[PDB]
């Protein structure tokens, strides 16, 4: 259900560099955190986020 | 920034960039030693960047300069965001110029319909991803207090201040936090958070420099 959830940035407006599972690719992509808030389909990098995900 | 223009190169001399491998949050240059910016963009290290317009050409007029000091203001809270304020000490000063300089502490509080300059080089798209590499720029308004506190009900603390447009379309947006919000030669808010960027009724939510303007003086004293 983790992998599921949309890509959100949170409402704070810094850019940290994470990747979230993308559903309608099957593999992880990435976007600006906010740094604040978001949810679980968030993680540092392709690699973790695909070994969580994947 | 989300329907905005490209600014002038140089023209803002006291904006930053904050960079830890890749730009990820503004800045203001408030003195030759310091910054301000938000509490969110914390990190551990932080290159500031002084001087940039393209953060990704190297002209060789701007000015890179390591960190010495982090402070996230000690009541910060990423729950409710109250106190979203940073300082950050550049470890030597800033060489002010044509193109780095700093810009003034506000006196009083931001006044509603008092037109500010917003600039950042955040996001510009409000559905999808379109990050500039040349600083952007945005004039947009104090709102109403009462505009602010609508637009997000009971989120609104006295830390926070709204400024720009409640028809969409024109905010600051991710990537642009910790920049400078700037109304009359003076640095009035910082840029924190929103509900999504340039949504209808759903404006900029910035800190109110003005009643950290204490802390600031009491902060650099004690790291001279
Ligand atoms: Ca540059």
């Amino acid at each position: 259900e983790v992998c599921s959830e949309q890509a959100e940035t949170g409402p704070c407006r810094a850019c940290f560099s994470r990747w979230y599972f993308d559903v309608t690719e099957g593999k992880c992509a990435p976007f600006c955190y906010g740094g604040c808030g978001g949810n679980r389909n968030n993680f540092d990098t392709e690699e973790y986020c695909m070994a969580v995900c994947g | 920034i989300v329907g905005g223009y490209t600014c002038e190169e140089n023209s803002l001399p006291y904006q930053v960039s904050l960079n830890s491998g890749s730009h990820f949050c503004g800045g203001s240059l408030i003195s030759e030693q310091w910054v301000v910016s938000a509490a969110h963009c914390y990190k551990t290290r932080i290159q500031v960047r002084l001087g940039e317009h393209n953060i990704k050409v190297l002209e060789g007029n701007e000015q890179f300069i390591n960190a010495a000091k982090i402070i996230r203001h000690p009541k910060y809270n990423r729950d409710t965001l109250d106190n979203d304020i940073m300082l950050i000490k550049l470890s030597s000063p800033a060489v002010i110029n044509a193109r780095v300089s700093t810009i003034s502490l506000p006196t009083a509080p931001p006044a509603a319909g008092t037109e500010c300059l917003i600039s950042g080089w955040g996001n510009t798209l409000s559905f999808g991803a379109d990050y500039p590499d040349e600083l952007k720029c945005l004039d947009a308004p104090v709102l109403t207090q009462a505009e602010c506190k609508a637009s997000y009900p009971g989120k609104i603390t006295n830390s926070m201040f709204c400024v720009g447009f409640l028809e969409g379309g024109k905010d600051s947006c991710q990537r642009d936090a910790g920049g400078p919000v700037v109304c009359n030669g003076q640095l009035q808010g910082v840029v924190s958070w929103g509900h999504g960027c340039a949504w209808k009724n759903r404006p900029g939510v910035y800190t109110k420099v003005y009643n950290y303007v204490d802390w600031i003086k009491d902060t650099i004293a004690a790291n001279s």
